């Protein structure tokens, strides 16, 4: 996880540079100073490279060496239980519709619309979240 | 002493009357505790409550067109000609304490009922319980549905309604005199002269009170008595044949979920008929023949009809100086929509040839011809409901009027073909998602090879295994098969404690160990008994 | 649950302020919610009796 | 069908383990609490291209921040955070009580938060400022009302998953739900911090 | 007014000359002419944002208004000055009279509404579907001054009720219902809509058989 | 023929999974190592010219 | 890279149906009587407002 | 020495064995043949947009 | 863990040899699944018939018209290949 890290810390630092910058030459040499949007942008760009860097480098100390950050490892070395990885589901296509019924419902200004669709994907998220953990029916 | 009491009772009871065999065999009859098969019940229900309800609507209700005005509390309509039949609505409405909320309860039970019938229709026709040994019950329900449509015609009709009275002048009016050779001393029969008669409210409320009911609760016990005698058909399961029915007896278990039910169906019921608004009569001025509405639709269960008149394309035909107006078709298309609900188990069996007396279930996926018929006559329903709400469904949905009439013709002869050809591969899929599931077995989480970096689901044998890694496969028995370990016995333990605070792990241990001691005692139970009945 | 709701039906069908009243009359508001109190209460009476005897 | 093919305690494990590889879910709810960061940074973008186009009194006479009942929401909001932080203690221990009840007291502050949030709105509308009345209100009522967007989001994630812990034996799986959960309310509360350093404190 | 009129006129030189012409009649193709179309027609169609209609399709819908009450004012005293026709109502303060339109009675204004109205809108105001990509609006948001201006000036595909079929008396009439049925709460829970039979079988179909069938598979089993 | 990525060291109707068979990763193009293992030694000694 | 399957396969599927069903939706201007969006691909401000 | 293969491999398989594999796949391979089909359904929409 | 294996006698009625096998739909014995292609056929063709028909009616405009001859032209088409393939045997 250290290479994926320093990735994500070098792109950090690229955006600092260019959110200052863009900061400095727009608050003077620019008719109304900050563009306060694209210094913005630039800013809270830097903050989500700087957010997914952080937690890469916590993971990569937290982490000792992986076979697949590895050189020279063997495949025989990564061999073993890997996680969860769902099945087969048609909950991600009633997530899908639900999120559609409301965005036709805002689009078309359809108060009725857009609370059927919020509860939809409330309920469509709930069966999604909820589908690898629902207990046997007791009876 | 109320044990010695009912003891005396029973005696008494049992000493005039001799029921006890009789009581005894209901009592330990066995109904199949499938959720499908409550559905049924829901109209059954709903049914009930619009006895209950209508009833009290008889009791302040004035069916007639003398002409009147209103002088009452609702200043909107002051002074304005009115039927003394809706003069009577308004004053339920809002004279009499609850009368708003007990005819909103009553519509929304109308409603429930029309629905739940369609709902259980659906169920019975996909599930295949309308075969040998059930045909007549089918006719019979069919029947019934019918009747159920035609009552709710009759029931917002009931309250000269300038909706309901335009929708009376389209349907009754416009159709029965467009029927060729009697159509008109139909029309004038009915209508005891032209349409504004006066003697039509008196008529329908005659018809709606008391012989509607009174037909559709014959044929409810018809059909209930059927049921109950012609004992419940049942899913394919473990312990599940032609010849028995696997469930709960009568008086313990079913008849107290069946109490519950229809309590919970009565409070749904009346949560709507309190937070929901149905027909707001007094926003509908008295009917008069010019006053107009944009929407004019009729309720759900008529919908159909009436996108059946808006896509039929304005075909009429004039024979030697007569006219056979466009209406005349929905007429007949109602006979055939009725002549194919009513027959349908006959030509089900004409066709397959099916002529056992079938008492097992059929899982929809495993008929994928009747599944895939079922899924085009409903969404031919569905978008001839939409269609009569193509005037809405434009208006909010901006999409031109022509272009959602032009929509459904187009569509009442190319959706049913698409929704055919789906529906029968889902169903044929869902066969090979059953034929899969059994031949490996549940799937799980991917693991890697140990030497090599194979990956593999991780599958869940659900039978015997073979001497190496695969089982072997299972043969299908038009039961559901589990296609997660979700419903497994695997990760379903959690602290049986509360919500909040734990119990004693001795507590949590007893209680976690008679669970699956009482679990595994029902899977040996059903196990033992199917081996039984052969072997 | 059930029980203090079918109460609550009794007591806001006895006392609550129904009736008609006009468009921009005080106390419209307490009529515009008396049926779907009327209907609050008897459903939530009825449901929970049901779902009670269903646990 | 002997004991069974996959030897798993649950149907349901974490999707790669988490002691000496990096809880893949962890690493994906990480990634798209940084994209909506970038969501509010367009709406923190709005808001400040609206305050640089003020005639120096960005606040309109008609409007004036509550910041009496703002205070204490954020307060609300930060305790809520150490409670969800608990949560997640209690998560990576087998105690599936006391996560429950972490994340209990935690959406009930944060439900406190959302209701407080409204009230000031009330307040704030029935004093003039609305959406459709003045661009200050406007841009504010957006930025707040997407963050409480988020905040309901969260309390909805915090029910379900609370639910889901009711349904099945408290797995790792599930106490990294927990913690995907709890990262995302803190990604939420850090943004109604700076949210509350920009509307109310910075003006 | 002088001032009125000059105003007026840079509004309309530089906002609709494209539409109609620089001397008000329509450009061919593009937009009618707007001589006698009268003030009441020019603060309706503005008030309501139409003109500034962007675009020619089946229905200019409704919008925010580009104008301001003074510039709608000025619009419309420009296209009275130049034709000459309707003209919106005013108090005795001068502003556009809105709670003065509201006609007394409600009954007969319900049934001028449900003859005349309802034909299209709905039976409580609600809007309606039209021929071809047209449809009648919602009349709750419009104002009195809209509604009566609406109806004294049939902007496209509305039938033109002149004073003499609708005397201002039965206007304000139509105006008072309107606003009535529009403000009034829907009696017995929330009404859903105006329009009965879909809403009510849509909410039907949703909630009522969603809660009956989850009741029904909670309380049975699956197999 | 001689293509890199290892997406072309399984069957070429990917198994469900992806692979039956994964080939030890010694540089960025390990299928054709696979299947040409003498330029192997040949890709590690020609690359550093250029 | 090697893996049996992506990270979270009901998240991509998810993906793909909400792609389909937007891309579904935007294209539906065109049924709508107005027609579909009439300002540029770019969609500047003033021109998109209401 | 010699392998029982079939002249040629299956043209379209067994009726019915997509639709629910498309409503319910995840499977990565069938989800990207689904985003590269329904890509140059939408890139011939547009593009006849384009003629 | 908590499951069991289940069998059915299933009461068999045509003697379901002509028309569907097991191999093309898995539960061919368990109900009906087979619909003949020549009813398929003539569905399809009376489809086209009648979305041409409709041209003839009460409308001035010709979208209408046009959209009705693509869809009848579409419908017949998708039934020509189906016929073609069968009397060939599903080749090309
Ligand atoms: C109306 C709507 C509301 C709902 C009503 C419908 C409910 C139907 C459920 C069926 C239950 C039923 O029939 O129960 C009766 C049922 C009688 O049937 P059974 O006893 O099993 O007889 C053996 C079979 O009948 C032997 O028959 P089988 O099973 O071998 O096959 C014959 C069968 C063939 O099956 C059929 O064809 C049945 C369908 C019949 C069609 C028409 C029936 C109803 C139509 C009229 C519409 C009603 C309105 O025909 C019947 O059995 C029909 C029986 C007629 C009753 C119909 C019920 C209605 O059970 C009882 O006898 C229980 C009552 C016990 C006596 C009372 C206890 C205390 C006594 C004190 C009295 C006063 C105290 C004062 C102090
Ligand atoms: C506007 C503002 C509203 C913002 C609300 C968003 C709040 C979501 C953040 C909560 C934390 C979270 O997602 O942790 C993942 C966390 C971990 O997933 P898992 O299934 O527990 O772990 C097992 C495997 O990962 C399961 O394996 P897998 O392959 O399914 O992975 C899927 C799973 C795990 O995937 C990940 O964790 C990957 C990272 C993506 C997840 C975050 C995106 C979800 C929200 C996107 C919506 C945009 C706004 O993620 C999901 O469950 C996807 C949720 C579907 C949402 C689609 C919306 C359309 O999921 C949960 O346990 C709870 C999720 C509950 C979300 C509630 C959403 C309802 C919001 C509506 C409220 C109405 C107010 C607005 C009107
Ligand atoms: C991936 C992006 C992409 C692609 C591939 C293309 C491809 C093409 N574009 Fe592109 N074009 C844009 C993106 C693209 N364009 C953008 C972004 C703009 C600016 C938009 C704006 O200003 O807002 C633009 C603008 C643009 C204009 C300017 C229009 C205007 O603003 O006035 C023109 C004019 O000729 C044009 C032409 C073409 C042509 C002739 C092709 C050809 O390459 C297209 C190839 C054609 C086909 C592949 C169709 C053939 C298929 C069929 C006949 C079968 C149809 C069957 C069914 C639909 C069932 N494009
Ligand atoms: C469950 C329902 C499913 C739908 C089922 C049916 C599927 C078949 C679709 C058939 C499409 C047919 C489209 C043709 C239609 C047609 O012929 O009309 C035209 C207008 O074309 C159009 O819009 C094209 C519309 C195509 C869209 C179809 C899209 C499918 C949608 C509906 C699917 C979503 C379903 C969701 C259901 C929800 C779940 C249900 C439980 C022109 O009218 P007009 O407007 O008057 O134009 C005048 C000129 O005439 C005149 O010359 C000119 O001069 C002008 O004046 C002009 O005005
Ligand atoms: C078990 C049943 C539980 C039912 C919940 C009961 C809720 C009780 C609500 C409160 C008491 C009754 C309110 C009666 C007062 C009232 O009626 O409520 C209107 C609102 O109405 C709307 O707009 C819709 C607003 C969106 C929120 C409500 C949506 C609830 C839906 C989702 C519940 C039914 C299910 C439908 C599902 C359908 C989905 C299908 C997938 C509010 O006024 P307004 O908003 O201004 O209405 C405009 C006039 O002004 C103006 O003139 C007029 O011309 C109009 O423009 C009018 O809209
Ligand atoms: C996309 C949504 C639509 C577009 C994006 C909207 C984003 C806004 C997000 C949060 C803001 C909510 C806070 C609302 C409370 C703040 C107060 C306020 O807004 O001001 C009062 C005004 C009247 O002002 P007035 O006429 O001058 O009369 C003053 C009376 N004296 O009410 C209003 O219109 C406010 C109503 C706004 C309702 C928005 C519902 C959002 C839910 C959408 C569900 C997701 C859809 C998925 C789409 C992909
Ligand atoms: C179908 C014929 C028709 C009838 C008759 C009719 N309307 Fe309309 N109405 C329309 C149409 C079409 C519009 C759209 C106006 C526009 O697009 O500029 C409209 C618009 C309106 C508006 C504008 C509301 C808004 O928000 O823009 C009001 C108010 C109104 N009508 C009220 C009435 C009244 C009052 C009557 C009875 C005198 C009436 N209508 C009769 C069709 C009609
Ligand atoms: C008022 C209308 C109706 C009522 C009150 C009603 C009631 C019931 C009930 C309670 C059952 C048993 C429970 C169940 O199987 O779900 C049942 C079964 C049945 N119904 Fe109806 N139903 C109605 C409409 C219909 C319709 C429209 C049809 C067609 C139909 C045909 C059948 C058949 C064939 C059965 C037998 C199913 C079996 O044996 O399990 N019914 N009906
Ligand atoms: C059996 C199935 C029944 C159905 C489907 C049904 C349906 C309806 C409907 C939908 C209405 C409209 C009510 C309104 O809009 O206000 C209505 C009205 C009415 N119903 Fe029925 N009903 C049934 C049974 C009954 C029974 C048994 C009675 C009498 C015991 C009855 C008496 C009435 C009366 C008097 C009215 C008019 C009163 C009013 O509208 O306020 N109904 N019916
Ligand atoms: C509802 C039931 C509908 C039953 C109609 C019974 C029609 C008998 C009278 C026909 C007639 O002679 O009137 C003159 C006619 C208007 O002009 C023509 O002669 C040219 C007609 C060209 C198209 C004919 C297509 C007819 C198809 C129907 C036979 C199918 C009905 C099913
Ligand atoms: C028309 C559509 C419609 N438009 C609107 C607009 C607004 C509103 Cl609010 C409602 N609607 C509706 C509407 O609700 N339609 C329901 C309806 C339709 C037809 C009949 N029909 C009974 C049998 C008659 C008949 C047929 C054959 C006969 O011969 C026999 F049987 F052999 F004797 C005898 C009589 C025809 C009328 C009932 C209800």
């Amino acid at each position: 996880m250290h290479i994926e890290a320093r990735l994500f810390e070098i792109l950090t630092a690229f955006f600092a540079l260019a959110a200052v910058v863009y900061a400095v030459l727009t608050a003077m040499f620019a008719t109304g100073g900050v563009e306060w949007a694209g210094t913005t942008a630039l800013v809270l760009t830097t903050g989500l490279t700087l957010i997914t860097g952080t937690f890469f480098r916590f993971v990569a100390r937290r982490l000792d060496t992986r076979p697949e950050d590895y050189e020279d490892a063997e495949i025989s070395d990564g061999a073993g239980e890997l996680g969860f990885f769902a099945p087969h589901s048609w909950w991600p296509i009633l997530i899908s519709l639900s999120f559609s019924t409301a965005a036709v419902g805002a689009a078309l200004w359809l108060p009725w619309l857009i609370a059927a669709g919020v509860a939809f994907v409330i309920t469509s998220v709930c069966g999604l979240v909820f589908e690898y953990y629902w207990g046997p029916e007791k009876h | 002493d109320f044990a010695k009491l009912a003891a005396a009772q029973g005696d008494a009871i049992d000493s005039r009357y001799h029921p006890s065999a009789a009581v005894r065999r209901q009592l330990n009859k066995v109904f199949p505790t499938h959720w499908s098969f409550l559905l049924g019940e829901i109209a059954l229900y709903s049914f009930i409550i619009l006895l209950l309800t209508g009833v009290w609507l008889t009791l302040f209700f004035d069916p007639s067109m003398a002409h009147v005005t209103y002088d009452g509390v609702y200043q909107p309509l002051r002074g304005v000609q009115m039927s003394r039949a809706y003069e009577t609505a308004l004053d339920i409405s809002f004279e009499v304490r609850g009368g708003l909320f007990v005819r909103q309860v009553h519509h929304w039970a109308a409603l429930m009922f029309a629905a739940s019938i369609m709902v259980h229709l659906a169920r019975i026709f996909f599930t295949g319980a309308f075969r040998r040994p059930r045909e007549a019950n089918w006719v019979i329900g069919s029947l019934l549905l019918i009747l159920a449509m035609f009552e709710g015609f009759f029931g917002y009709s009931l309250p000269d309604d300038l909706l309901s009275g335009t929708g009376i002048r389209a349907a009754l009016s416009g159709i029965t005199m467009g029927i060729p050779v009697i159509g008109t001393w139909m029309h004038w029969a009915l209508f005891g002269g032209d349409f504004p008669g006066e003697i039509l409210i008196p008529r329908l409320y005659a018809l709606h009170i008391l012989l509607i009911p009174g037909i559709i609760l014959a044929l409810i016990g018809a059909h209930l008595a059927l049921v109950w005698f012609q004992k419940h058909t049942q899913f394919p399961g473990p312990g599940r044949t032609e010849t028995n029915v696997v469930g709960v007896r009568v008086m313990p278990v079913f008849a107290v979920k069946s109490g519950a039910f229809f309590a919970m169906i009565t409070g749904v019921l009346g949560l709507m008929g309190g937070l929901l608004t149905i027909n707001p009569i007094w926003n509908l001025g008295p009917y008069k023949p010019s006053q107009v509405s944009a929407g004019s639709q009729p309720d759900f269960y008529m919908m159909w009809t009436d996108g059946l008149i808006r896509l039929w394309p304005a075909w009429e035909f004039y024979p030697f100086g007569h006219t056979i107006p466009q209406g005349v078709w929905v007429a007949v298309g109602m006979g055939l929509v009725f002549a194919l609900l009513i027959a349908y188990p006959f030509i089900e069996k004409k066709v397959t040839g099916d002529d056992a007396h079938h008492n097992l279930l059929q899982r929809p996926r495993d008929v994928p011809v009747r599944t895939a018929i079922g899924s085009m006559a409903i969404a031919l329903y569905l978008l001839l409901t939409f269609a009569c709400m193509n005037d809405i469904i434009a208006l909010k949905f901006h999409i031109s009027l022509n272009a959602t009439t032009w929509i459904g013709r187009i569509g009442m002869v190319v959706l049913p073909a698409i929704v055919y050809f789906v529906a029968y591969r889902w169903a044929i899929s869902l066969q090979r998602s059953d034929r899969e599931v059994l031949e490996h077995g549940v799937e799980t989480g991917i693991i890697k090879r140990l030497p090599h970096g194979a990956y593999v689901e991780l599958h869940q044998p659900l039978g015997p295994v073979d001497e190496h890694g695969h089982p072997i496969p299972l043969e299908y028995a038009g039961a559901p098969l589990p296609k997660r370990m979700n419903k497994l016995g695997s990760g379903g333990a959690p602290g049986t404690g509360s919500f909040l605070f734990p119990d004693p792990a001795v507590e949590h241990e007893a209680l976690t160990e008679a669970a699956h001691a009482s679990e595994h005692k029902s899977l040996t139970a059903l196990k033992e008994h199917q081996d039984r009945i052969h072997g | 649950l059930g029980g203090l709701s079918g109460l609550a039906l009794l007591l806001v069908f006895l006392f609550w302020p129904w009736e008609y009243q006009p468009f921009g009359s005080e106390g419209e508001f307490l009529y515009s919610l008396a049926t779907p109190l009327y209907g609050l209460t008897f459903g939530l009476s009825i449901l929970s009796i049901g779902i009670g005897a269903v646990l | 069908m002997t004991s069974a093919v996959g030897t798993s305690g649950t149907a349901i494990t974490s999707r790669v383990h988490s002691l000496n590889r990096p809880n893949m879910v962890s690493v994906g709810t990480i990634v798209w609490l940084s994209s909506e960061l970038m969501f509010f940074a367009g709406l923190f973008a709005m808001y400040f291209t609206a305050r640089a186009q003020a005639g120096g009194a960005w606040p309109p006479e008609p409007t004036e921040l509550n910041l009496a009942l703002a205070v204490p929401v954020t307060l609300v909001l930060i305790a809520s955070s150490f409670t969800c932080q608990m949560g997640v203690f209690a998560a990576e221990r087998g105690d599936v009580f006391g996560l429950r009840r972490w994340y209990v007291i935690t959406f009930l502050m944060g439900l406190f938060f959302v209701l407080g949030q409204g009230y000031e709105y009330i307040h704030l509308v029935e004093h003039g400022t609305t959406i459709p009345g003045s661009a200050y209100g406007s841009v504010f009522y957006l930025a707040t009302g997407f963050h409480g967007l988020h905040v309901i989001g969260g309390l909805v994630a915090f029910v379900l998953l609370l639910a889901r812990t009711k349904m099945s034996k408290f797995t790792p799986a599930q106490a990294t739900a927990a913690i995907v959960v709890s990262y995302y309310w803190h990604f939420v509360d850090i943004v109604w911090i700076a949210l509350f350093a920009t509307i109310y404190f910075v003006r | 007014q002088s001032a009125l009129l000059r105003t007026g006129k840079q509004l309309f030189e530089t906002s609709c000359v494209s539409c109609h012409g620089a001397n008000l009649q329509g450009v061919p193709d593009r937009g009618p002419s707007l001589i006698g179309t009268g003030e009441a027609a020019v603060y309706f169609q503005v008030s309501t944002g139409r003109m500034p209609a962007m675009r020619g399709e089946a229905q200019a819908p409704s919008k925010p208004p580009h104008f301001d009450e003074s510039q709608i004012d000025a619009l419309g005293a420009y296209v009275q000055a130049n034709g000459g026709g309707p003209t919106v109502p005013r108090d005795d303060h001068g502003a556009v009279a809105q709670e003065s339109l509201i006609g007394g009675d409600v009954a007969r204004g319900g049934d001028l509404f449900r003859l005349n109205c309802a034909s299209c809108h709905n039976f409580t105001g609600k809007g309606g579907a039209l021929s071809s990509g047209k449809y009648a609006p919602d009349l709750g948001d419009a104002n009195p001054a809209q509604i009566y201006t609406a109806m004294l000036t049939g902007p496209q595909n509305m039938p033109k009720f002149s004073d003499r079929q609708l005397t201002p008396d039965e206007k304000r009439d139509i105006v008072a219902y309107v606003r009535e049925s529009a403000e009034t709460p829907s009696y017995g829970g929330y009404g859903l809509g105006g329009f009965g039979p879909a809403p009510e079988g849509m909410a039907m179909w949703i909630i009522g058989m969603v809660a009956a069938i989850g009741v029904a598979m909670w309380i049975g089993s699956r197999a | 023929g001689y293509g890199n990525s290892l997406e072309w060291a399984t069957s070429c109707p990917p198994p469900r999974h992806n692979f039956t068979e994964l080939p030890r990763i010694r540089s960025e193009r390990p299928a054709f190592e696979l299947h040409y293992p003498h330029m192997v030694e040949r890709m590690r000694a020609e690359a550093h010219v250029g | 890279i090697g893996a049996p399957d992506v990270a979270f396969p009901r998240l991509n599927a998810l993906s793909f149906w909400l792609f389909l069903f937007g891309a579904l939706i935007a294209i539906a201007g065109f049924i709508t009587p107005g027609g579909a969006a009439d300002f540029g691909w770019t969609a500047y401000s003033p021109l998109t407002d209401a | 020495e010699l392998e029982a293969r079939r002249p040629f491999p299956e043209r379209m398989g067994p009726k019915g064995n997509l639709i629910y594999k498309l409503i319910t796949t995840t499977d990565h391979k069938l989800i990207g043949i689904m985003y590269c089909v329904v890509c140059f359904a939408f890139f011939l929409v547009g593009g006849l947009m384009a003629l | 863990m908590s499951s069991t294996q289940d069998r059915s006698q299933l009461d068999p009625e045509v003697e379901r040899h002509t028309g569907v096998d097991v191999e093309d739909v898995p539960s061919a014995e368990w109900g009906w699944s087979h619909m003949p292609i020549g009813v398929m056929h003539i569905g399809g063709l009376l489809s086209a018939a009648f979305l041409l028909v409709m041209m003839r009616g009460n409308h001035v405009g010709h979208v209408e018209d046009w959209f009705l001859i693509g869809f009848a032209a579409v419908i017949v088409a998708l039934v020509g290949r189906n016929w073609w393939l069968r009397r060939r045997g599903w080749i090309r």
